């Protein structure tokens, strides 16, 4: 049950093991496999990553891999990823973003397809297309176009993309994290405006906070996080709804995540603006999409520029890294996450089990310096014990091909064992 | 590690015609310190853009160039660490790779009035451009 | 318009074999089989299958796709320049492929299935169909065909791209296809009109209805047709599947569409009772109506109850694929590498012929040579008509079996040796 280390300690034994047989190995050294995504649910997972030529940008990719698989016991006393099906996205050369959801022991991929890589800066969603690609271990993949024409929205959104590290299945409804674009300032910022930081001499805090939500490449557009709820009758009569995130503690649009864990629904939002601390919380209401935001004072992320690690004050900033979290104990408010132990550079990944107020324990992945652009983590019960699987967007071989890495580890049964 | 580059009009490394050229190898660190409050109180405010060679010659930036780092605070020693790895925590990826060129400039007027002036500025007046040909 | 157009002996085709295009496998167990070649606008697309200790089409672990160009080497003859060579990403599941060279690039239309017998017990919704396309510089890319948005003129239950080549017309691709349908929706005035001995078992109407059945599924019928694929630069595909005319129906078989001499030529291999050349230029596209020739001299060998030159309707299956290529539209002249044997697949001969008479011919090899099918494409080179044919040869005994490419010229003058 809930018998594991719940105290501050050193030298944890995560029994860390790398998994190499899941992610394919590309023969071309010039191809960069980037932006991995992984979502685990009910013993099955969905893995996604992008392949590009001499460039690791997501939409700048000629192939997008979609893998479905299962968690299997090999008598090893630890979970193994068993790859069942592997297909390439039929519209890979036009993929702007994708989000994985493992529903009913099957894989579902929600992607945004466009002819224009800059569609989010100069276009609208009527000019683009959105698809659901779904398959499992036996059935051939089928791709259905999402009828955004028949979509209902809670605000005057002009654009949107599925952006995040994973989604959620609730009954007949899919709930996918999404980033929307709107061209008017309809927002309030009590949280940002309440900070007592030095006021920069050009503008005031209300202006600073309004403008910090703007797109950095279209001074006229604003990026707001939200969710998309898609209900349907066995791929029939789609009903699509687009709801924005709560205006309490707004942060610039960024890839998020929804996860089914411990009887709860956990929302995560990558911190790509001035508030560099963990934005995460369990879902209270669905309209408006209100996650109960944490007061985490120990988990941050690196970034260059005016908002490095542990930066708090409001400032017109853009940049950051995606680092999923996974809850371990609801009563003790414990979570685990692979974060980057650096102030400005994206390197030195560390498995970190933490409080909202204190870091409980941590361990470096590699003894040598390791480049890591993003991490995702999912935890689950296996043989009545808590195990976790993380995917790291690594670049250990600089100059050669890039390929993410998968690690499996266990929450320590006892504290301080080495 | 490399010698950090203080970004101020009072730095000799900015050659009057060639800017500041650096030949960093992959895996090198490089700080770009924007100056503290100088002794003579000449407040220095800039806004740096990661740019392309053509518009680095023309010294003009459109909306697409991303504000790499801005020298907002005069008192706080604002800085900018760079490791020439491929993956970077910046918006728009910014892959470094090898045997490429990477140009960093500012189009701003010395003070905060022209902080976001993108037309001309220091790129041509003082030629404070950082050019980094990795390799060789 | 200046070449031999009369009956003559001892023609000088200036025949030369090409060996550097098709790879040579070091492994003796590999069977290189079912070659396909399509030439268009000075570029070609070659395809063949590789299998282990078996030369069966779906029994193949590798499928080679080659793109190339016709180049003058100052040799006073065309040379094949191999540009790109790739293996199909789904080779172990390929049931059939058809090549099309469009706009100086290669396009391969393939049918992929888990079941090598999918045509006997499955349907096309259970399978997948792809277009793999590439040229000399771009990496090959494979796109899935959206058969969900396809419109059909009849109740077809299955289909495979089956043939030696397709055709590019503007923005539309026209690929030969063989369809499967489980109800007899056909008429047979042509077969029923034959004045042959009545078989004691069945009547001529039954003989002709049943001869269209699959020989491995008494409940299914195989009907030839075409597939028209229009698109907006690989976007918003519009796919249409039209069946061949019911005039002079013959059992489903690999066909061909070729752009030659300002016309579009359709060929159908004779795998049923009508053992004579099935070919003709396309009049209408819906229904797919080729103006069938009345050829009395070109046939093909086969074992069993329908050998070479058999005419009378009979429930027969078997035959060889032998492309033709037109040489002169006004003179109704054609060239083809046919098999000079009554029942065995051997002795290939380059044959220039009328609809009613054989003009001249030449054996490819002095020794006996095994050849299961031939394909031929002709074109203008240096203001002269030249042709290139590919034969799935077995020159060594057994072992490493590999096709061969030959180039030859239509004789300028008659009877020169
Ligand atoms: C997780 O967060 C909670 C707060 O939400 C932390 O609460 C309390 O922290 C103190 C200081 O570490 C713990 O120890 C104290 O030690 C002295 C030693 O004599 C003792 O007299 C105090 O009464 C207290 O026990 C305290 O145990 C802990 N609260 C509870 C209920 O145990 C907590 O420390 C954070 N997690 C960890 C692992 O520290
Ligand atoms: C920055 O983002 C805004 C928000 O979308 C962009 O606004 C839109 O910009 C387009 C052209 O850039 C405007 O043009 C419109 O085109 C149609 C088609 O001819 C015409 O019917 C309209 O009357 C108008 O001319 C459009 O009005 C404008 N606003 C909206 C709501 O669409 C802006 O273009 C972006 N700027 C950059 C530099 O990316
Ligand atoms: C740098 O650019 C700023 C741009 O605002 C200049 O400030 C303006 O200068 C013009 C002169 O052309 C004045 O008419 C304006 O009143 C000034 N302010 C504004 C808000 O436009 C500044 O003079 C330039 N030079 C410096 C700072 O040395
Ligand atoms: C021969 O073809 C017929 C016609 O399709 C097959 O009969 C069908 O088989 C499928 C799959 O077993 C069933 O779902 C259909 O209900 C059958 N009837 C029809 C009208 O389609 C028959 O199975 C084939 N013979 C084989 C496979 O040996
Ligand atoms: C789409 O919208 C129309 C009107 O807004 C509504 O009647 C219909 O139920 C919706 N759904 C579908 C599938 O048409
Ligand atoms: C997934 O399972 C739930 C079980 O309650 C069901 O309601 C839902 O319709 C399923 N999703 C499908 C069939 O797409
Ligand atoms: C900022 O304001 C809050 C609420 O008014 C207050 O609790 C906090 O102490 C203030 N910060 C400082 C440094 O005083
Ligand atoms: C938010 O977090 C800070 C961190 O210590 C804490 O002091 C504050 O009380 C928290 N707010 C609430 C409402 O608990
Ligand atoms: C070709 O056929 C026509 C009639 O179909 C015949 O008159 C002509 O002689 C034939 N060609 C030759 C070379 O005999
Ligand atoms: C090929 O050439 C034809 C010429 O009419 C043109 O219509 C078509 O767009 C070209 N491209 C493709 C992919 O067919």
């Amino acid at each position: 049950g809930k018998i594991f280390c719940k105290s501050v300690s050193k030298d944890p034994d995560f029994r860390l093991k790398q998994i190499d047989y899941v992610i394919p190995v590309q023969q071309d050294r010039s191809i960069c496999m980037n932006n991995p995504l992984l979502d685990i649910s009910d013993g099955f997972f969905t893995y996604i990553h992008y392949e590009g030529i001499n460039s690791c940008k997501k939409s700048d990719s000629f192939k997008v891999l979609l893998s479905h698989g299962e968690i299997v016991d090999r008598g090893d006393y630890r979970p193994s990823l068993y790859l069942l099906s592997s297909h390439y996205h039929p519209y890979s050369m036009q993929v702007i973003n994708c989000v994985p959801v493992t529903c009913n022991q099957s894989s579902f991929v929600f992607c945004h397809i466009s002819n224009n890589t800059k569609t989010l800066d100069n276009s609208d969603y009527s000019s683009d297309e959105y698809y659901i690609t779904y398959f499992n271990g036996i059935d051939r993949p089928k791709t259905k176009k999402i009828p955004i024409n028949n979509m209902t929205a809670d605000n005057r959104y002009i654009h949107f993309t599925f952006s995040g590290g994973g989604g959620v299945c609730l009954g007949e409804e899919f709930i996918i994290p999404v980033t929307t674009v709107i061209n008017t300032d309809v927002f309030t910022h009590d949280y940002c405006e309440s900070f007592n930081c030095s006021v920069q001499t050009g503008k005031s805090l209300k202006e600073i906070c309004s403008e910090s939500l703007r797109s950095p490449t279209n001074s006229s557009r604003y990026n707001l996080n939200g969710i998309m709820i898609i209900s349907q009758n066995n791929m029939t009569d789609f009903k699509i709804q687009l709801n924005g995130i709560t205006y309490n503690k707004l942060s610039f649009g960024s890839p998020g995540r929804l996860s089914k864990t411990l009887g709860q629904v956990l929302y995560y939002q990558s911190s790509m603006s001035w508030d560099t601390y963990l934005k995460a919380g369990f879902v209270e209401k669905w309209k408006p999409f209100t996650p109960n935001w944490m007061n985490n004072t120990v988990i941050s992320r690196p970034n260059q520029g005016n908002c490095p690690r542990y930066h708090k004050c409001p400032e017109i900033c853009y940049g950051g890294t995606y680092n999923d979290i996974a809850p371990l104990d609801l009563g003790k408010d414990m979570y685990v996450s692979v974060i980057l132990d650096s102030d400005q550079l994206a390197e030195n990944p560390e498995i970190t089990v933490f409080n909202s107020t204190t870091i409980l324990y941590k361990e470096r992945v590699s003894k040598d310096e390791l480049n890591t652009r993003s991490t995702t983590t999912s935890c689950f019960l296996f043989l009545d014990e808590p195990w976790c699987i993380s995917v790291l967007e690594t670049n250990r071989f600089n100059g050669k091909s890039i390929r993410p890495e998968i690690y499996s580890y266990k929450i320590p049964k006892y504290c301080g064992t080495k | 590690n490399l010698e950090p580059v203080s970004w101020s009009s009072l730095n000799p490394k900015f050659l009057s015609g060639k800017g500041l050229v650096i030949y960093p190898k992959i895996g090198d660190k490089l700080d770009i310190i924007c100056p503290r409050a100088e002794a003579g109180r000449p407040y220095e405010y800039y806004k740096l853009y990661l740019v392309r060679p053509e518009q680095a010659a023309a010294c003009s930036t459109v909306l697409d160039p991303n504000v790499l780092v801005t020298c907002n605070r005069p008192e706080q020693e604002i800085r900018f660490t760079i490791k020439f790895q491929e993956f970077s925590p910046n918006y728009m990826g910014l892959e470094f790779k090898k045997h490429h060129d990477y140009y960093i400039t500012s189009t701003s007027n010395g003070s905060l009035e022209g902080l976001e002036n993108r037309e001309g500025g220091v790129c041509r007046t003082r030629t404070m451009k950082i050019i980094m040909k990795v390799g060789q």
